[PDB]
């Protein structure tokens, strides 16, 4: 249920739900990334 | 980036040649006996490998990981 | 693998024919990658932009059409395809010129045709503005 | 020069092997290293270079296919070492590069 | 008909008294009208790879499926799920992990990791309907069993589900069953004088 | 008799068939042949093949020859007019300085 980010320096899960300042959670590095869709996407093997 | 499967040009599956490839270049044979040895008798074959770089062995260390 | 000779009449200035096999087992298969970015600001006053999550359809349970693609913080999630006038941040924004009021300004992608989102990154800066760079491909 | 007692010093930098010097491990890289080139990152192991060179002070050169299996690292990292010592010929290697003095 | 060689894969033989106007069309038909089984839709989970979705489906399109086409009928226009009668499936399914143990100097990938390479072997075959009694085990495979198809890292994941369907080369250059097809007409090179000396 | 060139079948100026077609018996008389032309000699000479290669430009011995006696002679004869001019006489043209 919570948004989870994973960053990029160590690729480490730091659940940013709170509006606090962007940085992770065990290294002081400040970019995010967000996690791939759970839905299906189909793609025409062409 | 990555050894294309199929050559463009007639269609021989030149994409599992390239882990061998690599390995006869280890024992020294010349590109033109490696090719030989391999299969590749038309020369749109033989430039798959041939002309090919293996970016994908360099892209992956920028790569993010564990 | 070049035949230099005069074929089929489609070639008279310039013009070159290619092969239909070729292009198929991935002779000029190209990638574009395009940008969108939004920014989230801190004003003077103690007020800020926001990203609101999808507006749901109440009769169906799924978002309306417009927001398909919306993960729950209101950013668009990568792997999934955009398409034309469909939302990538559900940005609002206050009207200050008691309490809050909003209007939207959503980032929406204007394009003929379907693009794929690779990555989302998020970011901040020392003055508290949240940045949002999207990575689309096609 | 004083060329009798230098040799306390040149010892330390450099030994005979083959005929002629080889430069010692310690002046190219201490044990912190990173990789110098590209592809997969690897760590020094500056005995896996020492190896080498004890190979062709007993044997006349390095004479098999697959030595790089029997040390494990990359082929990328010791056919770029070779690279800075000698010439390839079909098969067999390595030639080196000067004759024996 | 002579047939002068013929062994796995590979075939020679000469047709004599038949025009040019007939063989070409024989060349033809090899080429783009005889069918074949080949994968039109990938549905992706979670793929993680540094890989392009849209390429490694153009990749997997273009692996060769040993099914016989003559089993299969054409699926119908739509129809997106498809049936026992008109469809095979395949599962690749690849996470990359670290090898728990490595020596210390650890330089190669093929001692610090597990499946960073992805070949075609781990296309499992999953049966729908009837298909697993008509089929034995081993039929419904990838011909080749050693084509790349990805490379990763630890923690990159792929997961994936094919749908292979009928259909011939003009459509697709997936389809076409032949390396290459073409023919040559016989030399006869004649001595005029005879030759002789150096 | 004869063989169509761009003289007759093309842009250039009159004397032109279709030029003859439109003057003589209307513009879609014209309109047509182009058409029919523009289908017709694809035909032809996607079929018969025309091909340029590096064996198409490459200078045969009756060449080489002739043009290693011209460079010797063009340049003996212009190395006797400079000494003509530094050191000598030079036959100064009408109208001109020497130089
Ligand atoms: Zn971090
Ligand atoms: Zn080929």
């Amino acid at each position: 249920q919570p948004m989870i980010y994973i960053c990029g320096e160590c690729h480490t899960e730091n659940e940013i739900k709170s509006r606090d300042p962007i940085r992770c959670r065990e290294c002081g590095y400040r970019i995010m990334y967000k996690k791939r869709t759970k839905r299906l996407v189909v793609f025409d093997a062409r | 980036m990555i050894i294309p499967v199929r050559c463009f040009t007639c269609g021989k599956i030149v994409g599992n040649k390239w882990e061998a490839y690599l390995g006869l270049l280890q024992a020294e044979y010349t590109e033109g006996d490696a090719l030989d040895a391999l299969g590749l008798k038309r020369y749109c074959c033989r430039r798959m490998l041939l002309a090919h770089v293996d970016l994908i062995e360099k892209l992956l260390n920028y790569a993010p990981l564990e | 693998t070049v035949a230099v000779m005069s074929y089929s009449g489609y070639d008279i200035e310039d013009a070159l024919v290619l092969n239909k096999a070729s292009l198929d087992r991935g002779f000029g298969r190209c990638l574009v990658y395009k940008n969108a970015k939004c920014t989230l600001k801190r004003y003077t006053n103690q007020t800020f932009d926001k990203v609101m999550g999808p507006m749901l359809d109440a009769a169906t349970r799924k978002p309306i059409w417009r927001h398909e693609i919306l993960d729950a913080d209101g950013i668009c999630s990568p792997g999934e395809k955009v398409e034309n006038k469909q939302v990538l941040v559900n940005k609002s924004m206050p009207t200050v010129t008691q309490q809050p009021q909003y209007k939207d300004v959503p980032i929406t992608y204007k394009g003929a045709t379907d693009s794929y989102i690779e990555k989302v990154m998020i970011s901040s800066n020392a003055e508290d503005a949240f940045l949002i760079k999207m990575l689309l491909r096609q | 020069i004083d060329s009798v007692a230098v040799l306390r010093g040149i010892q330390k930098v450099a030994m005979l092997v083959q005929g002629n010097w080889v430069v010692k491990s310690d002046i190219l890289y201490p044990k912190d290293s990173s990789s110098p080139h590209s592809g997969v990152p690897a760590e020094v192991l500056c005995r896996g270079r020492d190896f080498v060179m004890w190979k062709f002070t007993q044997s006349r050169w390095v004479v098999r296919k697959e030595v790089a299996t029997v040390t494990k690292l990359c082929a990328e990292d010791v056919k770029d070492f070779l690279e800075h010592m000698a010439v390839v010929r079909i098969n067999k290697g390595w030639e080196f590069i000067l004759p024996y003095d | 008909v002579d047939v002068v060689h013929m062994d796995e894969n590979s075939l020679e033989f000469d047709m004599v008294g038949i025009d040019a106007a007939i063989a070409n069309a024989f060349r033809r038909i090899l080429l783009a009208e005889v069918p074949t089984m080949a994968v039109e839709k990938v549905l992706v989970y979670n793929n993680t790879s540094i890989v392009q979705d849209e390429i490694l489906a153009h990749r997997l399109g273009l692996i060769p499926i040993h099914a016989d086409p003559r089993l299969f009928e054409y699926r119908n226009q739509g129809d997106e799920e498809g049936t026992e009668i008109d469809t095979l499936q395949f599962r690749l399914q690849v996470r990359c992990t670290r090898n728990p143990h490595a020596a210390k100097d650890s330089s190669d990938p093929n001692e610090l990791y597990v499946n960073h390479k992805v070949y075609t072997r781990h296309m499992t075959w999953i049966p729908l309907g009837n298909q697993a009694d008509l089929f034995p085990e081993g039929t419904i495979r990838p011909v080749h069993d050693d084509i790349l198809i990805a490379q990763l890292r630890p923690g990159q994941e792929i997961d994936l589900l094919m749908h292979c369907v009928k259909g011939i080369g003009k459509d697709h250059a997936k389809f076409s069953p032949v390396a290459t097809a073409s023919y040559r007409l016989l030399p006869d090179i004649t001595l005029l004088e005879p030759v002789e000396g150096e | 008799s004869g063989s169509m060139d761009k003289g007759t079948l093309g842009s250039g100026s009159k004397n032109n068939i279709f030029y003859i077609l439109l003057r003589d018996w209307g513009q879609n008389e014209a309109a047509d042949a182009m058409s029919r032309l523009a289908r017709l000699a694809p035909v032809y000479l996607s079929n018969r093949g025309f091909s340029i290669g590096i064996g198409d430009v490459t200078p045969g011995q009756g060449l080489l020859k002739a043009k290693y006696e011209l460079l010797n002679a063009g340049y003996k004869k212009c190395d006797e007019y400079i000494e003509a001019l530094n050191t000598g006489k030079l036959q100064q043209q009408p109208g001109c300085t020497a130089e």
